[PDB]
Order: C-alpha cells, then structure tokens, then sequence
C-alpha cells in the first residue's frame, strides 16, 4: 500500500489546545486526528478507514 | 423518394456505458485529470462515429 504521509512532513502542525472559540470548533494543525480517522495516501488522498459499526 | 431515420445500436450504447463503468471501476487512486482524459477521449470517439444517430 502507499506510505501514509507523516505528520512531519506537513510541519507547521502546533499542538494547539483550544477545543472551540466563538461556538466555532477549532481544527488541530496536527494531522494524526485526520489520519487517525482515514489515512492519508503518499501523493495527498484520503483513503477513509470503513467506518465498520 | 424515401428516408431513413437512424440510431445507435443497442450493442454500441451498452459498449460505451461498460467503457465508462471502466473507468469509474478502475479509478482507485488515480489523478483526477486522468480520469476526465478518459472520459473525453470515450465521448469523442462516441460522438465523432455516430454523429447524427447520438441525436
């Protein structure tokens, strides 16, 4: 399969903690949350793991 | 003196439906201009062959 792309390669991906401001969510610059819930592919897809429940 | 109204066959529309099921089938993880290229070049030579009968 093709190598999930690392978070690193990214950079610039701050480990912010504010959860919400102004009722808006906030997004994390870290992708492992996105990659976590589907990976990435090698040239920037995203294969979504089958969210199988 | 006469006329003849023509159309594609039924064999010929199946073709090309099969050659874009192809394409959507054999996608996977293929750029999203390679897939367009694809469809342009099936219509082309669908609607270049059979020009009046697509009408």
């Amino acid at each position: 399969k093709y190598d999930i792309l690392a978070s690193e390669d990214v950079e610039g991906q701050e480990a912010a903690t504010l959860p919400s401001e102004g009722g808006v969510r906030i997004t994390p610059f870290n992708l492992q949350e996105e990659m976590e819930e589907g990976h990435f592919d090698a040239d920037g897809n995203y294969f979504l793991n089958r969210d199988a429940q | 003196t006469a006329q003849c109204f023509l159309r594609v066959d039924d064999e010929s529309m199946q073709r090309f439906h099969n050659r874009v099921r192809q394409i959507l089938m054999a996608s996977g993880s293929t750029t999203f201009t390679k897939i367009v290229n694809k469809w342009n070049t099936a219509l082309i030579g669908l609607m270049t062959y059979f020009r009046e009968a697509v009408v």
